[PDB]
């Protein structure tokens, strides 16, 4: 019964509303994000379109600022707010002090934005666990991973979303230094992690790659068949 | 037949705004009842005095109030109820007067308080007054004119109109009264209210067992009779 | 039980039940009395000092709500001392504002007011002390007020809040309180106190007294060490 | 209703319009119908008819004649039957059927 | 939807704000009153019938104006009538100062059903339970809209709320021609309040207005008793 | 209170004891009573002219109350002569006497295992602990 | 029953649950030992340790120069009723530049203490509090448990295992006007070591006493501040 | 009488705060010894895959130049508290012009944690060990989420309190140095440790007075731990 | 119904208990009759309690004196990670480190199988509060 | 139970809610917008349609947003009024701001947050309205938006909500024309589909509700069809239906 509110710690001091808030991020598609030496490639798997209907107004992948792309789990309501409140953050900071934002700073805000609704009743929390990648480190490539609980993490690769425990698995497995190493092989590797999709179908897949001082670049469903080909023309050495 | 009741802002399956009706019920908790005559110029309200200690000071065991120069109230229910009632009346009449430059008709002055009275019960923020006024008043174009004032704010111009524990018999008895049609002289009006009061319980009505007030339209001024007078007009009764 | 809970609900049969348990709750306190002399009011409340180590004259009953009005709080005391404050936030505001001492019917009045506005919300509960107030002055004579919980205040003669409310009356009941002049009236106030305050029950206890009339020429200030002296021994030699 | 208890679900719906005309026809049979009774007209009546209201027309369709003591049922008989067994309920307020646009 | 009844801010299973329904409920269950919009105007009427001889009829009056066009007829709760037709004469106002010309009675009912809609967004303040009737003649066509304690408002031709309703749209649809006038118009209203008004249509028991070319304006008790004696 | 069960056996019994007890009339030395912990079931038959009638109540003791009860059942013991039996009973509350009881006879076990013959004060409160199964730690958030 | 989760509720006994289990709050804090003498106010706190290598916890806070305080009760809000009192008496010296009588600011706690006890949002303060100053009117030793209810004591003892601490004082309350300084603390002391368990003796890491006197303001003695009231207090019997 | 930080129970408990209080125990060990030499600091950082980069995960974080940070419980917490932390010690610089105590900041930061129930929330669900020296000496402060602030000579917090408390209480004693404290510190925490101790799952930071400089340890962690 | 008597079964048990000690447990003591637990009757109510850490370190000692396990087992740790553990499934802890020991052929029960034991047993069972949901925790 | 409140999340992350929000649509009226280049049309469903109801606005389900933006609704009556109010204002709002239309796009999102605000702090009940969007802009052309209740929107280029929403969406599917979406052609299914999806046969010109969004010499000119041209439109599918039936 200590699960109908959001500030009444159980029995065994556990926020059960943050636990169950993080259901939500598993029921999303699954969202990939590794980063490379000089492209942080962040991908969105079952795209799953409904055959009538445009798919412009699906975005799930979104650049917060301009060296600095979002691409969420979760709940969709939640996430497009989200995002419309770090795209003002993004730019509210960079008025406030000339140099533009870091990769860090809006996963802070954001996670400071997540935070400030599971504190106190009467609001719900944001459901989503949205992962923040971008450039703007100026140097160094960073992608980091938000949760509805409030806490934001830094990984050298992640998994959001129906299927992180299987994509993070063997993500582990087959993320090396050798890996990274290439950028058409960075690409490879998340291309290959997502390509666990929930039916593998091969052509739901979007990637989206950001490089150093670059500009994002969805890229384009023939680079992406491409890269999905040749992933399968590398993953036909099996034979 | 409870209903939802606990909260008076949460309608009965029927329609029925319990906790709005149970306001009634207390209005009776008083113990006592007032009577309200209206004559061919003059308005007497009647009310029971039962001063259940030789300690209490008689002189502030009244029911009877002065809410304006030519307009008076008597208060049938919760004595503490009653009296804030009287006194945000006094209120909204000066404001009346004040405001739009003549003394309040006392039409609207049950109707301001009605008003009051009906937010109460849709803002489940006041409990409801359990109480009911009745105004008498010598009204300029309109005669004298007496209204009674419901815990849900309904307000009706009466003829004649009582509130208390013996309602039924109080109002059945003045039905039996108006209908015959007599001419309702101040003798006549003061004398049906002293008889309404008397049948209903059965007193004798001792020199100081009421209070009753007049109002008549040749001194436009709110009177209660003092205790020599009530013998006077008492023993009239009688023979 | 259901409608008990919150003081604005309405039970089915029409009353507020939580302002008949504060008023309930008063009747669990220490005996209170009011009788007002022929020129003034005197108040005499029972102190149940409850272990010898509150210093003497501690957690007094007994306040001032203004120059010449006068409080003999009943109940819970924390209440009280909270119904003092607002009264005198109250008086004070009225000299300020009338230029005048606040007559102590209308002091009783806005005070009652007070008193009833706090068992209209549920996110307040009504006040648990009852309290008896009394002044004299030569342009108002002297009253005496009791604001039970519930809001009502009508004056009294000769009026108890406490256990013994029935108990004090009877034996104030048979006191001519009219005429004698307060001067005597404290003998007689004291003494019925000690008629009330059974021994076997409540243990040990004190009775602190004051009056307000031409006898303190207007104010409420505690009776004179010396008079209550005679007044207790007074009340003592009745034990029979 | 976990296979192995219960293996095929068999769903029974309301009759179709090609189903309402056989179970009319099967519970006509030793009616005296009469000649341009259109058991067609009458299912086409009928929409979602549940299948026992179906028979409910022919018995009340019947039940029309017995008070006028015949054996032939016309098809004036059925129109005005079936407007009886195949009775409704309207929601009597506008206000709540306007609750939703 | 047994548990979800209370609360006007939590939707129940099937989709269903019960408390709304239920303050419809007090709608169904109070005076009857009965519009008709005749091709020369608008007639509105309801039954004033007082609980005993004690009562002034004259005192509390049901149809009632809003501004010269405009009027009102309630069929519920009598005091939140009230504080609808002030907000009413408010926002009627409000409109004529800002625009001044007569509130169109489209707008008006748009804005005093909007009044009625902010009481059903929030837990703590009960619906409006009076369904009204509004007359008006604007524009040079008559109007008869009905605004509800659920917030839509409708644009009836002729209607009646309250006891025995539906009794009352069928004795219309029946004896309502989309081509009277008003002469004969109020004579079908009476009619329609008589199919339920349990006592003779004494002229202090029924309370009608007209909502004419020239204006709405409560039909003094002769007027309406020589209305009256005709139709009986 | 009632109810072929096999309880037409009890129903006998009671019915013959509803039966004599309105048999003899008052005046007489049979003055009869009896106990139960639980009123809401008896039969209504079982009190109702001339049967337990005039029924005698028994509280939840009061504060004052609850000070005495804690004293009778603790004079065969020997308690220390400074034991505030009074302040015993308010940390007593919601207390039937027998638990009232059950405090002494746990105050005198609970100065057994400390090796000690007057019970302190401090035993009489550990048995108001012990009396209500409760145990006393130190939480750390008071100081 | 199910009258006693909210303080706004009046039981059908007459009580309100809340403060009276609020009132239960003092009991749990270690004892503190009150008492005034003639000349001097003195207040004595036992002091516990969570750990064993952890420091002990302060009991004896600091109101102001001529005002000092024991907390037995919650730490959050022994902390918010000092802060209240040192902002009030901050006013008072600044307004009036006078001291503040030590009747006005318990007066005053009590005041502030009352409103949650009435209106729900707030729970009730669990701290008791001895406030011990010397005024002009001589030393006073004041007692504010949570129900908002202040007695003015000779001499209290609150705290865990308190009646002990009581029961000595009230046996020796008449000798505590005619007090020397030292005397009257080694009474305190002997009032504290009564409610420590027999194996516990009062240690200079656990004791810490509060004194104030005629020319002397509020010293908190602690660790070896402690040791000279210490030293010369006498064994217990045993 | 557990279901807000305003409900008292019959035995005078705030069952909220406790439940907070549990709340710690779901967290990471967290010891500290205060040495006259200095004050060590070592925490077990539980990395929850190899992908996460030790640094994102913060367990002891620098209040400023003189005071480091170890906490346990929820991170949104404490973070909520910390950025309370740097703050304050800023602000009392600023208008003060000198370096809060460890005293002074650990009040400012409980100050936070009396609110939960104290305006006008939930007890914050994280308790903080505050290493520092000040002018007084070396100084350790932890505080829990109740709001207690007090000072510990060695105290260890998060889960396995109460095993790496007593093993603590046994190895300390008031004449440590910075050397011999760290090593008897890993031993604890090796000791109480779930996984096998090495260089990436704990991490040791120490603040002496001296050298208030280097409020964390970066790859010399194997040093010490090598010769364990 | 029949069930009146067994209820007469314990009247009659209620007027016999009120040299003779009597026993009663009841991991449910909530249903019991409130005559049935005065202070008249059964004058002492002990309570068993979820052990704390210095006796779950003792369960556990108490059922691993006749394992097969190897000379070092941080049994104190493996009290820490079964927190709010009753002393029986600390005793399926020890029985089932055994199984993960006879599963792969090994004679010696290390400890890594008692943290194995310990997330079947104790964890397995305890509650959700995975990875996803727990990495707000540090 | 967790449906209490708009603000509770389920144990598996539901808001029961928005479910029960969403799902309430399914007791509204019909509207559905067909595929059309060069165009895009609405057709909505007068659910009451009663004698004695004074037919005034003759648009009770199609509101028209901006001077090239229409948005029909189904869902609560209360809620729609303000919604249309709510949605109106943002549109003028960044006309004047801009002094240029409001693109479409950026108008749902803006009735979308605060759709989803309701549904994210409590004490505020969850928006029950869905509402089809057509129009217009200088960056796509004609347009179509499917509002939710829960605030996600989403382009589309056939849809149906309300009652039967699952017949009409299908068929609208089955039928389903990419490119060939002439205006007629969309007229023409548009009533085809009202024809099974509204119970109701014979699709009664006055039971029936188009408007048609078309770009002529840049004006943008928003139609609600008349009765006498839904008549021979109602005509026109009529006299098709006949000429199948040849089949048999």
């Amino acid at each position: 019964s200590y699960d109908r509110a959001i500030t009444v710690f159980s029995p065994d001091g556990h926020l059960f509303q943050v636990e169950y808030a993080q259901e939500a991020v598993k029921k999303g598609s699954t969202a990939v994000g590794v980063r490379g030496r000089d492209i942080v490639v962040l991908g969105v798997e079952k795209k799953s379109v409904a055959k009538l209907q445009d798919e412009r107004t699906v975005r799930k992948i979104c650049a917060l600022d301009d060296n600095v792309c979002m691409a969420f789990a979760g709940l969709t309501a939640d996430a497009r707010i989200v995002i419309n409140r770090a795209r003002v953050e993004c730019q509210s900071h960079r008025l406030t002090v000339e140099d533009p934002v870091t990769v860090e700073y809006i996963t802070r805000y954001i996670a400071s934005l997540k935070q400030r609704y599971t504190q106190s009743n009467g609001r719900r929390p944001f459901g989503i666990s949205a992962l923040i990648v971008g450039f703007d480190f100026d140097g160094t490539p960073r992608l980091y991973q938000t949760d509805p609980s409030g806490t934001y993490h830094a990984w050298k690769a992640n998994a959001i979303g129906r299927g992180a425990k299987s994509v993070r698995e063997f993500l582990e497995k087959n993320y090396t230094d050798e890996a990274i190493e290439t950028d058409d092989l960075t690409i490879k590797l998340v291309i290959k992690a997502l390509l666990e999709v929930v039916q593998s179908g091969g052509k739901n897949i979007e990637l989206a790659v950001m490089r150093r001082d670059q500009s994002l670049k969805i890229l384009n469903p023939e680079e992406i068949e491409k890269y999905v080909a040749e992933i399968e023309k590398e993953k036909e050495e099996n034979e | 037949s409870a209903g939802f009741d606990r909260h008076i802002t949460i309608f009965s399956p029927e329609g029925r705004l319990y906790q709005v009706e149970y306001a009634f019920k207390a209005i009776n908790q008083g113990g006592l009842t007032s009577v309200a005559v209206r004559g061919k110029d003059c308005a007497v309200i009647v009310t029971q005095k039962k001063v259940p200690d030789k300690l209490l000071d008689s002189s502030t065991v009244t029911h009877l109030f002065k809410i304006t120069e030519n307009i008076g109230c008597v208060m049938t229910g919760m004595t503490a109820d009653s009296r804030s009632q009287v006194q945000r009346a006094r209120y909204e009449a000066a404001n009346w007067k004040y405001k739009y430059g003549y003394e309040i008709p006392v039409d609207m002055l049950c109707k301001r308080i009605a008003d009051i009275s009906q937010v109460y019960t849709q803002n489940a923020e006041m409990r409801p007054l359990g109480c009911c006024m009745i105004l008498i008043g010598i009204d300029e174009e309109q005669g004298p004119q007496v209204y009674k004032c419901d815990p849900a704010g309904y307000y009706c111009g009466f003829k004649a109109t009582a509130a208390g524990v013996k309602q039924t018999e109080s109002t059945s008895f003045l039905e039996k009264k108006v209908k015959k049609k007599f001419d309702w002289t101040f003798e006549q009006t003061v004398e049906t209210a002293i008889t309404c009061l008397s049948t209903v319980l059965s007193i004798d009505f001792k020199p100081s067992e009421i209070e009753v007030g007049v109002v008549t339209v040749e001194n436009p001024k709110f009177r209660i009779l003092t205790e020599a007078e009530i013998d006077a007009h008492l023993v009239a009764l009688a023979e | 039980t259901g409608y008990d809970l919150s003081a604005s609900t309405f039970s089915p049969d029409g009353r507020v039940f939580q302002v008949e348990y504060a008023m309930k709750a008063v009747e669990n306190s220490s005996t209170a009395i009011g009788i007002r002399c022929k020129d003034g009011v005197v108040f005499g409340v029972e102190k149940l000092v409850l272990s010898k180590l509150y210093e003497e004259g501690s957690n007094k009953r007994l306040f001032n709500v203004d120059r010449h009005v006068g409080m003999a709080v009943a109940g819970l005391l924390a209440d009280a001392r909270s119904l003092a404050d607002i009264a005198r936030e109250e008086a004070s505001n009225f000299r300020s504002n009338f230029g005048y001492n606040i007559p102590l019917k209308h002091l009783a009045d806005r005070v009652a007011m007070y008193v009833h506005a706090y068992t209209l919300y549920s996110a307040v509960r009504p006040f648990g002390c009852s309290f008896m107030l009394g002044s004299y002055s030569v342009n108002d004579g002297a009253q005496l007020y009791m604001i039970d919980p519930s809001g009502v205040s009508y004056g009294y003669w000769g009026c108890a809040i406490g256990k013994a409310r029935q108990a004090a009356k009877t034996e104030i009941e048979k006191l001519q309180m009219k005429e004698m002049t307060c001067r005597d009236i404290v003998k007689e106030v004291a003494k019925i106190i000690y008629i009330v305050h059974d021994e076997v029950k409540d243990k040990a206890f004190e009775l602190e007294l004051s009056w307000v009339g031409e006898l303190t020429n207007g104010r409420h200030e505690i009776v004179p060490k010396d008079i209550r002296e005679e007044a207790e021994k007074y009340a003592k030699e009745s034990l029979k | 209703l976990r296979p192995g208890r219960i293996d095929r679900k068999i769903e029974f719906p309301p009759p179709n319009e090609e189903a309402r005309l056989d179970i009319l026809k099967i519970h006509s049979r030793k009616m005296n119908l009469t000649r341009g009774i259109n058991l067609r007209k009458i299912a086409e009546l009928m929409p979602g008819a549940s299948g026992a209201e179906v028979k409910g027309v022919c018995t009340e369709a019947g039940m029309y004649a017995l008070r006028e003591r015949r054996v032939h049922v016309t098809q004036e008989d059925f129109e005005m039957a079936v407007a009886k067994v195949m009775q409704k309920d309207s929601e009597k307020n506008m206000s709540i059927k306007k609750l939703w646009k | 939807e047994r548990g979800y009844s209370f609360s006007l801010t939590t939707f129940s299973p099937s989709g269903k704000l019960v408390q709304i329904e239920y303050a419809l409920a007090a709608v169904a269950g109070g005076a009857p009153s009965v519009g008709i919009k005749a091709a020369n105007g608008v007639v509105l009427a309801t039954e004033k019938k007082q609980k005993s001889i004690l009562y002034d009829e004259r005192s509390v009056h049901k149809v009632e104006p809003i501004t010269k066009h405009i009027g009102l007829v309630y069929s519920g709760m009598g005091p939140d009538y009230r504080v609808l037709v002030h907000r009413a004469r408010k926002l009627a106002q409000q409109y004529y100062l800002v625009y001044q010309e007569p509130i169109p009675t489209a707008q008006l009912v748009q804005r005093v059903a909007s009044v009625m809609q902010e009481y059903t967004q929030s837990g703590g303040v009960r619906p409006f339970g009076v369904s009204l009737l509004i007359c008006g003649w604007n524009e040079g066509r008559p109007y008869l809209f009905q605004s509800d304690p659920s917030g839509a408002y409708f644009a009836w031709k002729a209607t009646a709320m309250g006891k025995n309703y539906v009794n009352g749209k069928t004795f219309l649809e029946k004896r309502y021609n989309e081509d009277l006038e008003l002469e004969d118009a109020i004579h079908t209203a009476i009619l329609t309040l008589k199919e339920s008004f349990e006592g003779q249509m004494t002229e202090d028991n029924i309370e009608v207005g007209i909502c004419n070319e020239a204006g709405f304006r409560r039909l003094t008790p002769t007027e309406v008793k020589d209305y009256l004696a005709a139709i009986a | 209170k009632r109810f072929k069960a096999g309880d037409r056996e009890v129903q006998r019994t009671m019915l013959e004891l509803l039966n004599q007890l309105d048999g003899f009339q008052p005046n007489t030395q049979v003055k009869v009573i009896a106990a139960t912990n639980r009123v809401d079931i008896l039969d209504p038959a079982l009190l109702r002219s001339g049967r337990l009638d005039r029924k005698i109540e028994f509280p939840m003791p009061n504060e004052e109350a609850r000070a005495r009860i804690m004293q009778i059942h603790s004079r065969k013991m020997n308690v220390s002569p400074d034991v505030n039996y009074e302040e015993l009973a308010r940390c007593t509350d919601d207390f039937n006497g027998a638990q009232c009881k059950a405090v002494c006879v746990e105050a005198g076990m609970i100065a057994l295992r400390r090796g000690a013959t007057e019970l302190t004060h401090e035993d009489y409160m550990e048995g108001i602990l012990e009396v209500q199964a409760k145990k006393k730690a130190n939480l750390q958030y008071y100081a | 029953n199910q009258y006693d989760n909210d303080v706004t509720v009046w039981s059908p006994q007459g009580r309100i649950h809340q403060i009276e289990y609020a009132m239960e709050a003092v009991k749990q804090g270690s004892a503190t030992v009150g008492l005034k003498s003639k000349t001097h106010a003195v207040l004595v706190a036992l002091k516990r340790a969570q750990s064993e290598l952890a420091a002990h916890q302060k009991k004896i806070l600091h109101v102001d120069n001529h005002i000092g305080i024991s907390i037995a009760g919650l730490t959050a809000d022994a902390r918010l009723l000092c802060n209240f009192m040192r902002q009030e008496c901050l006013d008072s010296r600044f307004v009036f530049d006078r001291p503040l009588p030590v009747s006005r600011l318990v007066s005053l706690i009590g005041s502030k203490t009352q409103i949650p006890t009435q209106r729900y949002g707030r729970r009730p303060y669990g701290v008791g509090l001895l406030i011990a100053g010397y005024d002009d009117m001589g030393p006073h030793i004041f007692q504010t448990c949570p129900s908002a209810n202040y007695f003015d004591c000779r001499a209290m003892s609150i705290g865990a295992r308190s009646q002990s601490a009581r029961t000595y004082l009230e046996r020796h309350m008449s000798e505590f006007m005619e007090c020397n300084l030292n005397e009257l603390v080694k009474h305190g002391l002997r009032a504290l070591r009564e409610t420590l368990p027999a194996e516990q003796d009062l240690t200079t890491k656990n004791v810490s006493i509060g004194i104030v006197g005629k020319d002397l303001e509020f010293t908190i003695y602690d660790d070896d501040d402690v040791s000279p009231f210490l030293e010369g207090l006498e064994e217990r019997p045993q | 009488y557990d279901r807000g930080v305003n409900t008292f129970s019959p035995e005078g408990r705030l069952f909220q705060v406790e439940y907070a209080i549990e709340a710690i125990k779901l967290g990471s060990t967290a010891i500290g010894i205060q040495t006259s030499e200095g004050v060590c600091l070592a925490v077990e950082k539980r990395i929850t895959s190899p992908l996460m980069e030790p640094s994102s995960i913060e367990k002891i974080v620098e209040i400023d130049a003189h005071i480091g940070c170890a906490m346990s419980g929820l991170i949104k917490d404490a973070k909520t508290l910390i950025d309370k932390a740097r703050v304050e010690t800023q602000n009392h610089w600023f208008t003060y012009n000198e370096t809060m105590t460890v005293e002074s900041v650990t009040q400012a930061v409980s100050n936070l944690a009396l609110q939960f129930g104290e305006e006008d929330s939930r007890p914050f669900g994280v308790a903080l060990l505050f290493g520092g020296v000040d002018e007084k000496g070396p100084q350790l402060f932890h505080m829990d989420p109740s709001g207690t602030f007090v000072q510990c000579d060695a105290r260890a917090i998060g889960s396995a309190s109460e095993g790496a408390q007593s093993s603590l209480q046994e190895v300390y004693h008031k004449s440590m140095t910075l050397k011999e404290a760290i090593k008897s510190s890993l031993i604890i925490l090796k000791q109480v440790m779930e996984e096998k101790l090495n260089a990436t799952n704990i991490e040791l930071a120490t603040v002496q007075p001296g050298q208030n400089f280097h409020m964390f340890t970066k790859e010399e962690l194997e040093e010490v731990i090598k010769d364990i | 119904g029949g069930d009146n008597e067994v209820q007469r079964t314990m009247l009659e048990l209620i007027n016999q208990l009120d040299n003779i000690k009597v026993l009663m447990a009841t991991n449910r003591p909530d249903t019991l009759d409130p005559a049935l637990m005065r202070p008249g009757r059964l004058d002492r109510k002990i309570e068993f309690s979820l052990p704390d850490l210095e006796g779950r370190t003792h369960i556990f000692k108490i059922h691993a004196r006749s394992m097969s396990v190897e000379r070092d087992i941080r049994f104190e740790l493996l009290a820490r990670l079964c927190p709010n553990s009753t002393g029986a499934e600390i005793r399926s802890v020890c029985t089932e480190a055994g199984m993960f020991a006879i599963r792969a052929r090994r004679k010696i029960a290390t400890e890594k199988d008692f943290l194995e034991a310990v997330n079947k047993v104790i964890k397995s069972y305890a509650k959700f509060s995975a990875t996803p949901r727990y990495m707000t925790y540090n | 139970r967790y449906d209490s409140r708009t603000t509770i999340f389920s144990p598996e992350g539901r808001l029961y809610q928005v479910e029960y929000a969403m799902e309430a649509i399914g007791h509204a009226g019909t509207c559905l917008g067909i595929l059309a280049n060069d165009g895009v049309l609405l057709a909505a469903e007068r659910r009451n349609i009663h004698k004695l109801l004074d037919e005034v606005f003759f648009s009770e389900k199609i509101y028209k947003l901006n001077e090239d933006m229409a948005c029909s609704v189904a869902g609560i009556t209360s809620d729609a009024n303000v919604l249309t109010n709510e949605l109106r204002l943002i549109a003028q709002r960044y006309l004047l701001q801009y002094q240029e239309p409001i693109p479409c796009e950026q108008l749902v999102t803006a009735l979308c947050d605060i759709k989803q605000a309701y549904t994210q702090f409590g004490g505020k009940r969850p928006f029950g309205v869905s509402l089809l969007y057509i129009g217009w802009d200088k960056h796509y052309g004609f347009q179509l938006y499917q509002s939710d209740p829960s605030g996600n929107y989403g382009g589309w280029k056939a849809t149906c909500i309300g009652n039967n929403s699952a017949a009409a969406v299908s068929m609208l599917k089955q039928d389903y024309k990419e490119g060939e979406m002439t205006l007629k052609s969309a007229l023409a299914l548009a009533i085809k589909v009202l024809n099974k999806t509204m119970d109701v046969s014979k699709l009664s010109a006055e039971k029936v509700e188009i408007a048609t969004l078309t770009r002529e010499n840049g004006k943008t000119v928003i139609r609600v069809l008349k009765q006498k041209e839904v008549e021979q439109l109602i005509k026109k599918h009529e006299e098709e239906e006949a000429k199948a039936e040849r089949e048999k």
